[PDB]
């Protein structure tokens, strides 16, 4: 069979991790609420090797549009489930 | 009133690859119509080549 | 009546036809004969008559 | 090959249990091997390690399930003082089968292999008892 | 395993030795001749079916040729057939005569001199 | 015992089937397979099989060039394997070579049959012809039996082959 | 037997095995197949020269005719594989199964 | 034993250059020194890239027009059997359906290089 | 293709099938063996496309081997007899594997993993020309040589692809394997009583032959090769369906059909030596053979699937090509049960 049925929690666990494998960001700090350019202290320039990771982790591109409104992890997340359909 | 004939939902049962599909061969996908797959992109990329200076 | 030629007309085709019956009836003649002759062979042979 | 059919056969049935046991082991152990060959050439097992575990596993289940069968066998033989009896081959089957049953840890299994194995078993000494021929040579 | 392939005195394709011609030939009246010819006629109406055409109608001339043709082979067919079991009975006679000793005639027994065990049922 | 030459040639081209069959890439295979085809000319150029030999020789040599130039265009890849490039590879190659030294002790320090039959060994010079005449080489004159004994083989051979040519050019056209 | 016997035997039996597994390569099996064939060649001839049987002498050339037209056949068949997915592995020959 | 006396000479004698060539001069090795020769300029890709045959279909029929070679080279021991009427149709069968094979692929543009 | 090109391609494959059946060399058999070969790796590519290539090179891969394995056992042969002849093949390591490189071109279990994927790979005509042609050559050899042939091993073989067939053939919606597991239990069937009866192999050679034409060059008439397409046929041509279902039945060998003569004479001749045990196996084998050709039966004829709006198009017109031998093939397929003693003249 193919991969397990991803849900939104296995998301949001891969995305904390790519969060917190980013030099710039403190673990502790950092939260699923965050927000990268006020929280965070993440510039532009930032944000755009953030969202590759993401690209990276979970094997899609993200647009230039779509992808620079996502300003902290939730919305990551959200995007992420809303493009792959993932509804648990 | 009238005897029972297949309908869509009995005849989808022999529209899958397989018979009796199993979580290994629930991805299997049956041949298209004329027996054609599609092309694969497969670019050979052409050799590049310094022409000089030297 | 049809739209386009049918090639097989009202009249059949009169040479296809003929070569059928001449071959069954070439093929009935030739086998009355052949009975013919291997009864008079079996008979000479095991000199019934 | 035959030479371990020969082993197992040629020792009297009521006679001598831990030897019967001993070839009836080796007969499993030859056919679980080549099970899981032909297993591991057909289903990769993705890693070596993984290979050599599912060849222990098949190998280990047939060899206890000719064990058990051969062991029963000869002692039913022994004990009920009646060689050429099907009946033990019969017990010894379904013995077979409830190992496999307790092998694969599955109560049908076990039961089905007990009934199954049990006829086979004895259908295999009528076979020998009567002089069945399952590859007859050509005789006309 | 094979009994004729290589009988002293077979001509490799001849399908009809000069030794058949003593046997009485099959009569044109043979009813395996006539299960021939009612094949091809079913041969025929087939024919007709298939090509969309009036299954009993159509074609008389292909019909007759049908049934003209599986008449014709098998005519011949069934003279082989004859000839080759007229050939193992040959043989078998003659292999039974030439070795008495694996064939004996022993002494016939009247039923009033054989022992029948009798089985009551009940 | 004498001088073990065709011994010697004999498992030269044992080894080189070895490298050719544990498959490190074509380039090697290649290599292998035509030090094999020349022990093979030797090992039957010792028998007095000049003919046969060179021309095995020759034969191989024109195929492995084509077969060089498909590599190339073909089968290549960033990092060709070599025998000890790659663990697969290399344990082939070692068990082959184990397998083939395993073989030669077991024949010939005992006499037993591997599968087939039992060998002693003496050296395949014991079985020779010592036979005295002639102006020809028997070899020579079967071989040119072809064109008046082997009508029948010269016509399905060059039916074949001009068959061959059909062949290869119907498979190779795609559309 | 002697011993060049059992070794052109074991070669025969060498590249057999190296045809029945796979690696990548489709070509590295198409070697493996001629040199059965080279292997079958000088067993061939050896045996022919040792009883001296002479118009068995010509039988070694038509086997090496033989060899060209399956090489010839299967290299046809490499180059069209190549030209369908720009490698020539005997992974992407999965399409129709069991 | 004569030839592998000669074949040992040869191949001695260029190993021994080789020796020589490698262990008589200075050497003086360092990485600009050994890198891959083009024209002055880096390489784009590797060397090991697939490079196009466009005369693969000429090569296939030489592996074939090479195996007719063999099947000739015995003709001039064939010229001194007694029949030579069947051996001269042979000889000529062989090489007209040799000539036949040229002349088909010939034909159908089978000699052209692919573009 | 060129047409010219197809007819001498297709007549050096029957060349090489009669070269194989005429010769008495061990080299000629060979010879005639890689012609077929070659003339028939082409015919697979006809239609080109990625899985016709895909199953030339199957096909070329197996059959290259077992072309090299044969040709070995012929110098094993040579090397303990100096005999050319096809005889009773004095050495015995060489007559096996002398068999199992037949076994290998005929495609008998365990190596049968190509003939479903090779069949499907191709087109029906190609098909066709598979199954049914391409079998004439390893068994006239296996049938020259029946004398020296070890009884445990074919018999192994055969019972193996029976099984095979059978279980195989349960598990398939694609026409083409269908008809290749069905070829691969019918050659299981005929190297059973080989080693018996060389007369009874050729007379369910021409009888499987015979049925199979039939199912072919019907399933060519209705352009169908999935179950699903062939649902279809009945609201074109019920007859086609017709006939095909009673084809399918023969198959099958239910009496008193003309499928069933080959599998009772094989019995019998299998009971006139000891062999008890093996017949029962293989009818109750065959068994599953019959489940799978009746759920065919019930896909195609006896239930009417729902059809769509399209076809009233083709409601309107004919088929252009006729095949002239179909009639005659489906008649031999059912109605010859009653004139079974005529096996005698294949003797
Ligand atoms: C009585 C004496 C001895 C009798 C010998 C004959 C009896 C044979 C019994 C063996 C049965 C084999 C099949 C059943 C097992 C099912 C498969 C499996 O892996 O499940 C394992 C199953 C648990 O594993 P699992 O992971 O849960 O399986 C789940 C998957 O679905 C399962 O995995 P999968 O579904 O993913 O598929 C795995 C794969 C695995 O594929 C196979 O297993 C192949 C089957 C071959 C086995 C037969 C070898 C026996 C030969 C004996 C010769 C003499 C020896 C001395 O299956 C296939 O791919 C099927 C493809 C079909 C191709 C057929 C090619 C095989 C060649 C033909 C047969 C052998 C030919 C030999 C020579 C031929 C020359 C003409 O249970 C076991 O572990 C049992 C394994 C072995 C037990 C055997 C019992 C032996 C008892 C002997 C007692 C002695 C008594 C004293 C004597 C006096
Ligand atoms: C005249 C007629 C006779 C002719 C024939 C005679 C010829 C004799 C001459 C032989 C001379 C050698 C010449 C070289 C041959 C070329 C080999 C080659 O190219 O390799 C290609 C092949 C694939 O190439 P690749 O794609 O580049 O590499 C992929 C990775 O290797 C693998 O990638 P992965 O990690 O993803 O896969 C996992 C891994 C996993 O591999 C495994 O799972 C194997 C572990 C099994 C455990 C071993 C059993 C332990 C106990 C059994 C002992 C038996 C007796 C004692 C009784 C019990 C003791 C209490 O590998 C596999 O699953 C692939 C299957 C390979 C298994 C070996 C196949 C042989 C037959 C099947 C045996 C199955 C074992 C069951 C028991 C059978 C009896 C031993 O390489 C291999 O499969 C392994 C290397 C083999 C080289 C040495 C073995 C040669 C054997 C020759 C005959 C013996
Ligand atoms: C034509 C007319 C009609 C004919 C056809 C119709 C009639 C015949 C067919 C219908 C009946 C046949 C079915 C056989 C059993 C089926 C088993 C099954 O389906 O497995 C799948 C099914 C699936 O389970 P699973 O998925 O693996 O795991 C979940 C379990 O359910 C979870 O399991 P659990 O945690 O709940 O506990 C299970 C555990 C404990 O079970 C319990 O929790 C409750 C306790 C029940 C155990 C009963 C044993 C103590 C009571 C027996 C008293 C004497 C017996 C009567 C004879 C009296 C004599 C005067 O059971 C065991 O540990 C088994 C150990 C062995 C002890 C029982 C076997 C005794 C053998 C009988 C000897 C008879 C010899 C002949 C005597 C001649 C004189 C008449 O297994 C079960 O759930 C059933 C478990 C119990 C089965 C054993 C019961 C034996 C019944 C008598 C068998 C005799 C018929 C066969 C004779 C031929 C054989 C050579
Ligand atoms: C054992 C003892 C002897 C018995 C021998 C064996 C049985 C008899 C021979 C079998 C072969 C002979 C016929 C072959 C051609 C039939 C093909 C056909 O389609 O027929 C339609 C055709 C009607 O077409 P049409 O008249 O042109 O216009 C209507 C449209 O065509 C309207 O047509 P449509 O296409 O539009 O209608 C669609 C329909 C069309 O589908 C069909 O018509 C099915 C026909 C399939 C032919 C059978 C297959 C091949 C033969 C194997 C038989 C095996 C028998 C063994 C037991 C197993 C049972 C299967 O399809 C369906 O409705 C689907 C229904 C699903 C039911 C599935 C069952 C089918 C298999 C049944 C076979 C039973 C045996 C033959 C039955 C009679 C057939 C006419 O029937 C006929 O009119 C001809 C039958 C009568 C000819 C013989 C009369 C001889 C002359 C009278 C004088 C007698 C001389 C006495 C001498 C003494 C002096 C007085
Ligand atoms: C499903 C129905 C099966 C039908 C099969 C096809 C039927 C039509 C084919 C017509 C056959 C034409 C051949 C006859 C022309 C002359 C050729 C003749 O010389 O061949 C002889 C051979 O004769 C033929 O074999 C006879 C063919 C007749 C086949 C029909 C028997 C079918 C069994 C019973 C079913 C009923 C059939 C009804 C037909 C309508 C040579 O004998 P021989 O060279 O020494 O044997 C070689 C094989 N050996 C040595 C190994 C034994
Ligand atoms: C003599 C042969 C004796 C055979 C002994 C075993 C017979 C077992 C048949 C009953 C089926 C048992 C069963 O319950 O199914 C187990 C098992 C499948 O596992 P599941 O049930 O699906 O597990 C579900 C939990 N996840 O069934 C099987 O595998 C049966 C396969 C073996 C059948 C016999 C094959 C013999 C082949 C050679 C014939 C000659
Ligand atoms: C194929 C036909 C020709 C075959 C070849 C035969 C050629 C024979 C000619 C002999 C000429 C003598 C060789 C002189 C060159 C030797 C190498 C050389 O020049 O290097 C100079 C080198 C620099 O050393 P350093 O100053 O300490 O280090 C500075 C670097 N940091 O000085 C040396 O090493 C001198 C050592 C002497 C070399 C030995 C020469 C003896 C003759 C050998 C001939 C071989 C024939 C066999
Ligand atoms: C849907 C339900 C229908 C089920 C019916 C199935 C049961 C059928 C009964 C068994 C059939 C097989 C018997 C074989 C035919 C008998 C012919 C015969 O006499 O052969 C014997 C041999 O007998 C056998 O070999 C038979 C052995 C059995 C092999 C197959 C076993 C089949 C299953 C056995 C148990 C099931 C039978 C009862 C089932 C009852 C209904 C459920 C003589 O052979 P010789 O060797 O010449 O004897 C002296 C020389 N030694
Ligand atoms: C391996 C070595 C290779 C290195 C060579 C690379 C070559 C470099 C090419 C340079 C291209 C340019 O200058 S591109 C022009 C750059 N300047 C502007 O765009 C003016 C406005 N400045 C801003 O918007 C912010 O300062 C900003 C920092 C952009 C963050 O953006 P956010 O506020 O929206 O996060």
């Amino acid at each position: 069979s193919d991969a397990p049925p991803l849900t939104l929690e296995a998301i949001k666990d891969r995305v904390l991790y790519v969060l917190k494998l980013y030099d710039k960001i403190d673990p502790e700090k950092l939260s699923v609420n965050s927000h990268f350019m006020k929280d965070l202290g993440l510039d532009s320039l930032d944000q755009v090797e953030i969202i590759m990771a993401m690209e990276d982790e979970f094997g899609f591109e993200i647009p230039d549009i779509d992808a620079e409104k996502l300003m902290c992890p939730q919305e990551i997340v959200d995007y992420i489930a809303d493009k792959k359909d993932v509804y648990e | 009133a009238r005897q029972w004939q297949p309908d869509v939902e009995w005849a989808e049962q022999f529209g899958g690859a397989v018979m009796y599909p199993t979580k290994e061969t629930a991805h299997w996908k049956p041949p298209p119509w004329n027996d054609v797959d599609p092309p694969k992109d497969t670019l050979v990329s052409n050799l590049t080549l310094n022409f000089g200076p030297q | 009546k049809f739209y386009i030629r049918e090639p097989p007309h009202g009249s059949p085709d009169w040479l296809k036809v003929g070569l059928t019956l001449g071959t069954s009836v070439f093929l009935w003649i030739y086998l009355i004969k052949q009975h013919k002759e291997d009864v008079l062979e079996y008979k000479r042979r095991n000199g019934l008559e | 090959a035959k030479t371990l059919l020969h082993k197992y056969s040629d020792i009297p049935e009521g006679t001598e249990c831990h030897r019967k046991a001993y070839a009836s082991t080796s007969i499993g152990g030859a056919t679980g091997l080549i099970v899981s060959a032909y297993s591991i050439a057909l289903k990769p097992p993705a890693s070596f390690l993984e290979g050599v575990a599912r060849t222990g596993r098949y190998t280990f289940t047939s060899a206890a399930i000719g064990a058990i069968f051969g062991l029963t066998s000869c002692i039913s033989a022994q004990v009920r003082e009646k060689p050429d009896d099907p009946l033990n081959y019969f017990i010894g089957g379904c013995a077979g089968g409830l190992t496999l049953g307790a092998r694969t840890r599955s109560y049908g299994i076990g039961a089905a292999a007990c009934a199954y194995m049990g006829l086979t078993a004895a259908l295999v000494k009528m076979g020998q008892l009567e002089g069945w021929q399952v590859f007859a040579e050509p005789k006309v | 395993m094979t009994m004729m392939s290589g009988r002293p005195g077979r001509v490799p394709l001849q399908f009809l030795p000069n030794e058949a011609r003593s046997l009485p030939p099959p009569k044109l009246t043979d009813p395996r001749l006539v299960y021939m010819g009612f094949l091809g006629y079913c041969s025929g109406l087939i024919d007709n079916a298939i090509r969309r055409r009036p299954v009993v109608s159509a074609g008389l001339h292909r019909q007759l040729l049908y049934v003209t043709s599986f008449v014709f082979f098998g005519y011949y067919l069934l003279k082989r057939q004859d000839y080759m079991y007229a050939l193992r009975d040959h043989d078998m006679f003659a292999y039974v005569k030439s070795h008495p000793e694996d064939f004996p005639e022993k002494d016939k027994k009247t039923y009033g001199e054989i022992l029948e065990e009798f089985h009551p049922v009940r | 015992m004498t001088m073990y030459i065709a011994f010697i040639l004999s498992t030269i081209f044992v080894i080189g089937f070895v490298g050719f069959s544990s498959k490190p890439s074509p380039i090697y295979g290649g290599l292998g397979l035509i030090v094999s085809g020349g022990v093979g000319c030797g090992i039957v150029l010792n028998f007095g099989g000049s003919f046969l030999g060179l021309m095995v020789f020759l034969i191989y040599l024109g195929g492995m060039l084509v077969v060089f130039g498909y590599t190339t265009a073909m089968a290549t890849e960033m990092y060709p394997e070599v025998w000890v490039s790659n663990k697969t590879v290399f344990g082939a190659f070692v068990s082959g070579l184990m397998m083939e030294f395993c073989m030669v002790y077991y024949a010939l320090k005992e006499e037993e049959v591997e599968i087939i039959f039992k060998f002693n060994g003496l050296g395949d010079w014991v079985i020779y012809d010592t036979g005295d005449s002639g102006f020809f080489s028997e070899e020579a004159m079967g071989i040119a039996a072809l064109y008046s004994y082997g009508t029948w083989l010269v016509i399905v051979t060059g039916w074949s082959l001009l068959i061959g040519v059909v062949v290869i050019m119907e498979i190779t056209r795609g559309n | 037997m002697p011993l060049v016997y059992m070794n052109i035997i074991m070669a025969f039996a060498i590249a057999l095995a190296g045809l029945l597994m796979y690696r990548s390569h489709l070509m590295s099996s198409l070697l493996c197949l001629e040199g059965m064939m080279l292997s079958l060649f000088i067993m061939s001839t050896l045996i022919i020269l040792n009883t001296h049987f002479t118009l068995a002498n010509m039988m070694p050339i038509i086997l090496l005719v033989f060899a060209a037209c399956e090489a010839a056949l299967g290299l046809s068949l490499l180059v069209m594989v190549s030209n369908t997915y720009g490698t020539d592995y005997v992974q992407n020959l999965n399409l129709l199964q069991c | 034993m004569n030839i592998m006396l000669t074949l040992l000479t040869n191949v001695t004698l260029a190993s021994l250059l080789v020796l020589i060539a490698f262990w008589l001069p200075q050497l003086n090795a360092y990485s600009e020194k050994t890198s891959p020769y083009e024209c002055g300029f880096d390489p784009m890709g590797s060397a090991r890239l697939p490079f196009s045959m466009k005369f693969f279909l000429v090569a296939i029929t030489f592996l074939l027009f090479d195996l007719e070679i063999a099947l000739l080279l015995p003709l001039p021991w064939a010229s001194q059997t007694n029949n030579l009427k069947t051996m001269l149709t042979m000889a000529l069968f062989l090489l007209i359906l040799l000539a036949a094979s040229l002349a088909y692929e010939w034909t159908q543009k089978g000699l052209e290089w692919a573009e | 293709m060129n047409p010219i090109i197809y007819t001498t391609l297709i007549m050096t494959v029957m060349s090489g099938t009669m070269l194989v059946m005429i010769s008495s060399h061990w080299l000629l058999i060979w010879i005639g063996f890689e012609m077929n070969l070659l003339a028939m790796i082409p015919v697979l590519m006809k239609n080109f496309n990625p899985r016709a290539t895909e199953a030339a090179t199957k096909y070329f891969l197996t059959q290259a081997t077992a072309s090299m394995m044969l040709m070995m056992a012929i110098i094993i042969n040579l090397l303990y007899s100096g005999q050319w002849t096809i005889t009773k093949m004095f050495n015995p390591v060489a007559m096996t594997m002398m068999t199992m490189a037949l076994a290998m071109k005929l495609g008998l279990s365990p190596f049968h993993f190509w003939v479903p994927e090779v069949t499907q790979g191709i087109s029906l005509q190609a098909g066709l020309l598979l199954l049914t042609w391409q079998k004439l050559a390893p068994l006239s050899v296996l049938c020259q040589i029946s004398q020296s042939i070890n009884p445990n091993l074919m018999l192994t073989m055969a019972m193996l692809s029976i099984l095979i067939g059978g279980w195989g053939g349960l598990n398939q919606t694609q026409l083409r394997k269908i008809m290749a597991y069905s070829s691969i239990a019918h050659m299981g069937w005929m190297t059973a009583v080989l080693p018996y009866n060389t007369t009874m192999t050729i007379l369910n050679l021409l009888i499987y032959i015979t049925m199979t034409l039939a199912m072919f060059m019907l399933l060519i008439h209705s352009s169908a090769t999935t179950t699903l397409s062939l649902s279809h046929t009945w609201n074109k041509m019920p007859v086609i369906t017709s006939l095909m279902m009673v084809t399918l039945l023969s198959m099958g060998g239910l009496p008193p059909l003309s499928g069933f003569m080959p599998k009772w004479m094989i019995i019998q001749e299998m009971t006139k030596n000891e062999s008890i045990i093996m017949p029962t196996l293989m009818a109750m084998t065959a068994l599953l053979n019959l489940y799978f050709y009746m759920r065919l039966a019930y896909s195609s004829s006896l239930t009417m699937f729902p059809s769509t709006n399209n076809m009233k198009m083709k409601w309107q017109f004919e088929h252009t090509k006729q095949m002239k031998l179909l009639p005659t093939m489906i008649v031999l397929s059912t109605l010859v049960l009653p004139m079974t003693p005529a096996l005698s003249s294949l003797n």
